[PDB]
């Protein structure tokens, strides 16, 4: 049973892993991209607005 | 699902009879139905509707008063009180089921239809005939006096196709939308007061008498029929 | 303004709020009851008896009505022993019959436990339990029998005596009684530790071939939807 | 060999750790000082929804962000016309208890489930008039906690005994499995693509797995508690997963890190249900507190408080095209937010 | 009859304002708090519902009776103001008796047998029920709007709803109000309440304090209607009771008037009581009509 366990972490171990600051300018660069598509973040007119 | 009519043959004007539809498969309670008449060398005609749970009855303005009808739940059975037999009533009665929801197909089943003979919105098709050959696609338009787009956002036009000898089938509704068990190459279009179908690559089988409805408000008036023939 | 499918989608509408309402009424009507114990204590047999006299599925819902009254009697099988994320489903329900068997005395403690476990949690505060000492004439026998202390377990045994309280009609040996009894009171003492809202313990000293637990049952749900009436009807 | 076996997994586990504080250069909340505030959302109550009889478990937005489907302890599946608060089917359950609904990305149909470990999955375009059971899956040994479809034909299901399943529903069988959690898996989330998918469990570890591979890729580790809810971002390459503490924490895919954490002192309850806008900047978390609470996905700053329910908020979905949230509570009303 | 007090013109009036002022919020919040438990599928809510609409019609037309009882007792308003506002005034007293009857009734199926009677306990017999007790205490005491409702005398003030001598009618009228309008829903009230109190007691479930918090709660509710409905009922028994036994006689009426009319005003109080007694007191709706 340990066997499956300790077979798991080492695969998870060997992933490439890119700089936390790289995933968070794409994840702002994701934001400012689309922030004119969701009505709560910038409110739509009424007219535009079926509820 | 079956939906079989009968209570048909030679009546005397003046008269009374009541014809009896019968469904088996489906949930009657829960779908609303129509009659339809067809004079033998005429069009479509819509007769009355009764709505699920019975609590919406309606009426042809051209008939109003001369018919009652009424559904049996439990059994299944709608029945149909024939009061004041006239000769302009000399037609084949057909029963038609629809269900009405966001996203439902109304008129889908059509049944066999009983003969009975006896001793507002409209609109209107450019061509009642086009003679065509089998692999050209086919443009059949009918007009309206009323736009039918409503402020929801779609349009209330059914298109029927009825086979020489066969009940009407759907082919398209709301102007846009497939019906279920028919070929893709099927297509509508239009907009206000103007309304097309396109057959692509026309193949057999598909000739017969095609219908435009409209179902804004009652009473739902039909059209006039193109026919395509090979 | 709305269209002939709007309006025949409205009436549709209205007749599901129908059949809605319709079932409403049942619902409210209807009383539901979780049934709760270890595989040692006699809980098949207590369903099986209400059921004949009135795979890995995991929910088992038992009609029983007593005095013209339904009782929806939920069994909760083939789930993993951590049940402090499901109980969250059972908020609403009327009590909790919570089965014990009195004869082991081995597996009686962490049984205890259990009932911390459904008396102390976060969601439960306002959930009334009735406790089933369950297996009796198998604790009868135990205890008049020799060779099972029950000092063997519980060091409080022996201090311990009977109160001036309510032996059963019948004859019972005093010492099977007295054991009986303080049984009772660490489940007594566990539900008294931490009292809630319409929070009460009801202990019956029961039989798994009894048929009284569904009288017992009755009665204790009377007790509950009185207090819950109390509450909801402004007189507390 | 159990010792040199527990120590060499202990020594991988310290070798992943190490791997992951050296790819953490930077923090998001200094990246993202830069850029302005959001500022105040006020979203007012547009729609209720008052049909249901008993608590409401579960919800799910269709695809074309018109039609809502609700489950609840009733035994009752009722799909809501959000435009105009009709109801157009009343699903009536076999079992009462239902702890998730999906509704299929196509429409046809839509899934149940909950104590009775069985997957209902029932089809809404049948010729036949009426909606009907068009197939059980009962391959499970505990409470299905969420499940989500990938197609008409693939589902993915959570349930309690620690797996998660991966069922072709014409067939009925079970195609995948998924035994890598030790507690119950909770919530359910599928990427975009509909290649990986992230399962939240009680063990405080959410677990990002692969459905046409079957193993389990990444494991992230940062709560001290259980996780009830799990949601991708828009892009797919990270996810929010709320928890029984007052923390909604965002990971991410590609660095396998805790980008950063939503708490606030005042909040102590936990997240029921966790749910994204459409650009990604504004997450939606309910609470046990009856209101639900909406961050800044990159400020990790309170943009407004719904508060509207007199009840714990257990369900809350976004549309697609994200023009409002959806969130029901314990009592018998489901809310539309915009 | 010759009949005048220094009282009816201060007192009745400084104690119709002050009902007035305490009683129109506080009802609004009862309306409020009924509606609220109807919401929730509760059949008591709805006669808590018609208890605040009877009370608050009873607020509407107290203030007209302001100024007739501000002047020195006369209303210069036309028979039709009379016939409306007086009948109104004087309904609402037995419209609001028989509704807490109806309450007690309901808490007594609800705490005294519950698992049973629960078809008579749904908001649908609730409504039913209150549209009959309305018909059937407006169609009572409907007789006062048949004959004539406005009589001046010599005595420079004209009246309403009260002739001095009676009329035969009236005191039969008033001899029905009160041995059946008051009385029997008094009388079914406390066997309800005494009903209630014995369940209570015999519940093993129920902490001593909360049994004596619902014994204060419904000997209050017993007294404060008996306090508030006797006096005047009492003194219009004995006013009923001479004129039958001797209608020549005149001597009684004019020393009881004063008393008769502080009774009359007196009786206004559970306009105010009832709103608080039975929404205002409980920690439930307190904390609801907060939060909203």
């Amino acid at each position: 049973q340990a066997r499956k366990l300790v077979e798991q972490l080492k695969m998870e171990a060997n992933i490439d892993r890119i700089k936390v600051s790289k995933a968070a300018a794409d994840l702002m660069a994701y934001c400012e991209a689309h922030a004119k598509e969701d009505p709560l973040l910038t409110p739509v007119p009424a007219s535009e607005n079926p509820f | 699902v079956q939906l079989v009519e009968s209570g048909g043959g030679l009546v005397q004007p003046g008269g009374s009879r009541k014809l009896s539809c019968s469904a088996s498969g489906f949930a009657f309670s829960s779908f609303g139905m129509h009659w339809v008449r067809q004079a033998p060398e005429k069009g479509l005609e819509w007769v009355a509707y009764i709505s699920s749970g019975s609590g919406t009855i309606y009426y042809a303005d051209t008939v109003k008063g001369r018919f009652t009808i009424s559904r049996d739940d439990p059994k299944n059975t709608l029945f149909l009180q024939m009061t004041s037999l006239r000769s302009e009533d000399t037609a084949m009665y057909y029963c038609v089921r629809s269900i009405y929801y966001y996203g439902s197909s109304p008129f889908d089943f059509w049944g066999q239809g009983t003969t009975l003979t006896v001793s507002d919105i409209v609109m209107t098709q450019a061509t009642s005939s086009v003679p065509v050959t089998p692999g050209e696609s086919v443009s059949i338009s009918c007009r309206s006096s009323k736009s039918l787009l409503h402020s929801n956002g779609n349009t209330y036009l059914y298109w029927f196709l009825q086979r020489p000898g066969q009940s009407p089938q759907l082919l398209i509704y709301r102007m846009s939308n497939l019906a279920s068990g028919v070929p893709d190459r099927f297509s509508g279009s239009g907009s206000g007061t103007a309304f097309t179908l396109t057959i692509s690559r026309l193949e057999a089988e598909d000739v017969g008498v095609y219908y435009c409805m409209q179902h804004l408000e009652y009473p739902l008036t039909f059209g006039a029929g193109t026919k395509l023939e090979l | 303004t709305l269209s002939a499918e709007d309006k025949a989608a409205v009436e549709r509408s209205k007749m599901i709020e129908k059949q809605l309402q319709k079932d409403k009424q049942v619902y409210r009507r209807t009383l539901r009851l979780l049934l709760l114990g270890a595989d040692n204590s006699g809980k098949s047999t207590i369903v099986k008896q209400m059921r004949i006299y009135h795979k890995t599925s995991g929910i088992f819902e038992t009609k029983f009505q007593v005095d013209k009254v339904n009782f929806h009697m939920f069994d909760v099988g083939a789930q993993r022993d951590e049940r402090r994320k499901w109980i969250q489903c059972f908020n609403d329900v009327t009590a909790i019959i919570f089965v014990v068997d009195s004869s082991d005395y081995n597996r009686l403690q962490e049984a205890l436990n259990d009932f911390k476990s459904i008396w102390n949690n976060r969601w439960l505060r306002t959930i009334s339990v009735i406790l089933f000492l369950n297996k009796q004439d198998l604790l009868a026998e135990k205890v008049l029998a020799g060779k099972s202390k029950i000092e063997d377990y519980f060091p409080e045994f022996a201090r311990y005596t009977t109160p001036e309280d309510a032996t059963p009609e019948p004859g019972e040996d005093p010492r099977v009684t007295r054991a009986k009894y303080f049984i009772r009171k660490e489940f007594v003492d566990i539900s008294t530790a931490s009292g809630d809202g319409r929070h009460i313990c009801y202990p019956h000293f029961t039989c798994s071939v009894d048929t009284e637990n569904a009288r017992r049952i009755f009665n204790d749900c009377k007790d509950i939807i009185l207090q819950m009436n109390l509450r909801e009807y402004n007189l507390v | 060999e159990l010792d040199q076996l527990r120590q060499e997994a202990e020594q991988l586990k310290n070798q992943i750790r190490d791997a992951r504080k050296a790819c953490a250069d930077a923090t998001l909340s200094q990246i993202t000082n830069n850029i302005d505030p959001v500022g105040r959302i006020q979203m007012r109550t547009r729609r209720t929804l008052r049909g249901h009889l008993a608590k409401i478990y579960a919800m799910h937005w269709g695809t074309d962000s018109r039609l809502l489907v609700s489950a609840s302890q009733d035994g009752k599946l009722i799909i809501w016309d959000s435009y105009t608060t009709n109801k157009v089917h009343a699903i009536p359950l076999r079992s009462s208890w239902v702890m998730t609904c999906a509704y299929a990305p196509s429409g046809n149909y839509v899934a149940c489930g909950g104590l009775d470990n069985i997957c209902s999955i029932y089809n809404l375009k049948t010729r036949e008039g009426n909606v009907r059971v068009s197939r059980e899956l009962a391959g499970h040994t505990g409470y299905l906690s969420c499940c989500r479809f990938l197609d008409d034909n693939q589902i993915v299901t959570s349930s309690g005994d620690t797996t998660c399943a991966l069922w072709d529903i014409e067939t009925g069988q079970q195609t995948t499995t998924f035994t890598g959690h030790t507690g119950d898996v909770m919530s359910l989330s599928l990427a975009p693509d509909t290649r990986l998918f992230v399962s939240g469990a009680c063990d405080a570890s959410a677990k990002l797995w692969d459905v046409r591979e079957g193993m389990c890729r990444q494991t992230f580790t940062g709560h001290e508690s259980d996780i009830n809810a799990i949601c991708f971002f828009p892009n797919g390459n990270a996810f929010a997963t709320g928890s029984d503490d007052a923390t909604c924490r965002l990971f991410d895919l590609r660095a396998d890190q805790e980008l950063m954490t939503y708490s606030h002192d005042n909040i102590i309850c936990g997240i029921t249900s966790v749910s994204f806008s459409k650009s990604g900047r504004l997450l939606l978390a309910g609470y046990d507190d009856f209101n639900c609470n909406v961050w800044d996905a990159l400020k990790a700053d309170r943009a407004g408080v719904l508060a509207g329910h007199d009840n714990r908020v257990s369900c809350l979905g976004v549309t697609d095209d994200g023009m409002a949230v959806a969130t029901g509570s314990w009592d018998s009303f489901l809310k539309i937010w915009n | 009859c010759h009949v005048d007090s220094r009282v009816d013109h201060l007192f009745p009036p400084s104690l119709y304002i002050f009902v007035i002022g305490v009683g129109l919020p506080t009802n609004c919040l009862a309306l409020w708090a009924a509606y609220r438990q109807v919401q929730q599928r509760n059949e008591l809510g709805v006669y808590l519902m018609n208890l605040s609409i009877a009370d608050l019609l009873y607020i509407c037309t107290l203030p007209l009776w302001v100024d007739y009882f501000l002047h020195h007792d006369n209303w210069i308003h036309g028979p039709g103001s009379c016939k409306l506002f007086g009948f109104i005034f004087y309904t609402n007293i037995y419209i609001s008796i028989a509704f807490l009857c109806c309450i007690s009734v309901d808490r007594y199926l609800a705490v005294a047998h519950p698992l049973r009677f629960a078809r008579l306990r749904r908001v649908k017999t609730a409504v039913a029920v209150s549209s009959v007790v309305w018909a059937t205490e407006l169609g009572a005491n409907s007789a006062p709007l048949f004959h004539d409702e406005l009589f001046r005398d010599r005595y420079n003030h004209t009246f309403c709803f009260e002739k001095f001598p009676m009329e035969g009618w009236v005191a039969w009228m008033n001899l029905y109000r009160v041995f059946v309008g008051f009385l029997f829903p008094w009388a079914l009230m406390l066997l309800s309440y005494r009903g209630i109190l014995r369940a209570v007691r015999g519940s093993v479930s129920t902490e001593r304090q909360e049994k004596a918090k619902i014994k204060r709660l419904a000997l209050s509710l017993i007294a404060i209607v008996l306090v508030c409905f006797a006096p005047y009922h009492v003194l219009l028994l004995s006013r009923s009771a001479i004129y039958l036994g001797r209608p020549w006689d005149c001597g009684f009426e004019e020393r009881v008037f004063s008393a008769y009319h502080s009774s009359l005003a007196f009786t206004s109080l559970n306009c105010v009581a009832d709103p608080i007694l039975y929404c205002l007191v409980n920690e439930g709706a307190r904390s609801d009509v907060a939060k909203a």
